[PDB]
RNA sequence: GCCACCGGCGGACGGCUCAGUAACACGUCGGUAACCUACCCUCGGGAGGGGGAUAACCCCGGGAAACUGGGGCUAAUCCCCCAUAGGCCUGGGGUACUGGAAGGUCCCCAGGCCGAAAGGGAGCCGUAAGGCUCCGCCCGAGGAUGGGCCGGCGGCCGAUUAGGUAGUUGGUGGGGUAACGGCCCACCAAGCCGAAGAUCGGUACGGGCCGUGAGAGCGGGAGCCCGGAGAUGGACACUGAGACACGGGUCCAGGCCCUACGGGGCGCAGCAGGCGCGAAACCUCCGCAAUGCGGGAAACCGCGACGGGGGGACCCCCAGU
């Protein structure tokens, strides 16, 4: 579909974002979280945005992403569906009790033309 | 010879079991009755019956009435149908059993 | 669901209606089956007031004792004959009256292993 | 000096109503040698070494809302490991203590399993070492406060309701529990209540007490105190010393509400206020000054508990025209 990548750089803790589309949002349509896909295939983002200092062979992996209405992704959850599980911790939950639960809506692993928010970041 | 804090004299004979307050490692305290036995078909519970009279007060006359309870039985001092027991109050040994025979007074008659 | 609480009938034959719910206070939990095996796994319970429960789930020693009081860490073969249940010994199931065979002959087991988390045994004679 | 966030303690008490319950639910006398217990009191002992994330804060957001994602940086009375003290089980052998009576306590051998802590914080004195005293942390023995469990006895109506029970009654060996127990299980038996009313129906929260009568008695147990039970009906678990939790969490059934139609929510038998039902029942008020509770080293802070008024031929006492 369309998509808008979170590029964050973790050497120095500052992040931009784009929005891709078209081309570009077809390289990626089935990848899992923890992938580590190269930045000039996909990539017609350019070596802007951040200081013009990277090296040529940089690549960026997938970590989390919220859904069309805004549910976020579980990493646990495997296949591209919405399910809605009791939770405890974790991505999808925030406690703020002791000892409790509660029965919140989250997304599968794999990313599918709902996502609409991807996060990455770039390992060298 | 052994007492057990009643201040009365023990049976003749030797026992087995764990459950006999003579012999074995039971513990009694409570209530002490007395009563006669009515029956003793099950293994090692006796049926114990005791009478007294209760007195209404509009009518002031009196009335008579029983209780019966049941009873742990050691092979030691296997009581028969129709004998005075003492009987002492201990643990739950049972669902329906709560006191144990501790002596017999007069067999037969 | 293992309620451990009252009875719903009168030693005389009628049916009794609960007044209360049951409290949480009551309940019981799975008996911890104790297996033979080559390495023994035991887990840890919070129970009433914080205390603690050692579990254990399967066995390998049997620490068997004499009557000079001389112990030994042996591990044990098979159960035979337990009178407890009448599966048992053909399952290798170990509760309390099991007669394990270790080692250095036959023995009965001494303690509960349910609750303690450990095996103990007097060396049977023959 | 102000503010939110990590961290500790509290929210299981207090307030409300009487639906269910003929029962060990309640009253009274006893039992636990068969059990748990944070805050608090006394005595006797310990605090020796290592390691680690992540809220606040910074850079990007997603979603209509409810809410929630990715990267960076940081600390503890936060979290985790090692050692030692200690806790638990079983075998063998001594006789030191309590008690009416030791499956308990104490001492000596042996085989195993589990396994602690924050020397942390604030004032002062001396150049500094370093003390002085205030609030603290962990283990053991005992109490106290709060409960779980178990007995003996005592209190309604019905025969145009006579037989009832099959884990039902008991024994042997076990599991489970904080703990005894057919409380559950595997085998062996045939017991157990009953015309002195069992079983099945009916109605009902129990007592201290209250109305009436010269008394014997007959009738009632809304309001105050003490016990029990419930949170729209039925099932079930997480955290904790304690709950299967009225203002905490799931699932079913039955109602209602917001929505950008994809999804979210709520349940006054708390205090005022509204609708419905009925012959039948009040203000959408002011305060933490008093009695007390939770927090804090303390001064203090919060409390529809409690305290002050507003409405009404509620019951008593003392007067006017
Ligand atoms: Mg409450
Ligand atoms: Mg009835
Ligand atoms: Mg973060
Ligand atoms: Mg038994
Ligand atoms: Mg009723
Ligand atoms: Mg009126
Ligand atoms: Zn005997």
């Amino acid at each position: 579909a369309t998509f808008k990548l979170v590029i964050s750089d973790p050497k120095t803790g500052i992040a931009k974002q784009i929005e891709i589309t078209g081309p570009e949002a077809e390289k990626l349509i089935g990848k899992r979280i923890g992938d580590q896909i190269p930045v000039k295939e996909l990539g017609i983002n350019l070596n802007e945005l951040f200081g013009k200092e990277f090296p040529e062979d940089v690549k960026m992996e997938i970590r989390g992403g919220t859904d069309k209405d805004g549910f976020p992704m579980r990493p646990d959850i495997h296949g591209p569906r919405r399910v809605r599980i009791l939770l405890s911790k974790g991505p999808g939950f925030r406690p703020k009790e002791k000892g409790e639960r509660r029965k919140k809506t989250v997304r599968g692993n794999t990313i599918s033309p709902e996502i609409v928010q991807v996060n990455v970041k770039l390992v060298y | 010879v052994r007492d057990i804090g009643l201040r009365i004299q023990p049976p003749a004979e030797k026992c087995d079991d764990p459950k006999c307050p003579w012999h074995g490692h039971l513990k009694i305290h409570g209530r002490v009755f007395e009563g006669i036995v009515v029956s003793d078909k099950p293994r090692k519970t006796v049926t114990v019956e005791r009478q007294y009279y209760h007195y209404l007060k509009k009518y002031e006359r009196y009335e008579l009435r029983r209780s019966r309870i049941h009873a742990h039985n050691p092979p030691c001092i296997n009581a028969k149908v129709g004998d005075r027991v003492l009987i002492a109050e201990t643990r739950p040994l049972s669902k329906t059993k709560h006191f144990v025979v501790v002596a017999v007074l007069e067999r037969a008659e | 669901a293992i309620w451990q609480g009252r009875s719903l009938r009168k030693p005389s034959g009628g049916r009794i209606v609960l007044a209360r719910k049951k409290r949480k206070r009551e309940l019981g939990r799975e008996p911890s089956n104790t297996r033979v095996a080559e390495q023994d796994k035991r887990k840890i319970i919070r129970t009433y007031g914080g205390n603690k429960k050692v579990r254990l789930t399967a066995a390998a020693y049997a620490n068997v004792f004499d009557k000079s009081g001389k112990g030994r860490k042996v591990r044990i073969i098979r159960v035979i004959e337990n009178p407890a249940n009448r599966q048992f010994a053909r399952r290798n199931i170990i509760t309390k009256g099991a007669i394990i065979e270790t080692e250095i002959g036959k023995a009965k087991v001494t303690s509960r292993p349910g609750q303690d988390g450990v095996v103990n045994a007097i060396l049977l004679e023959e």
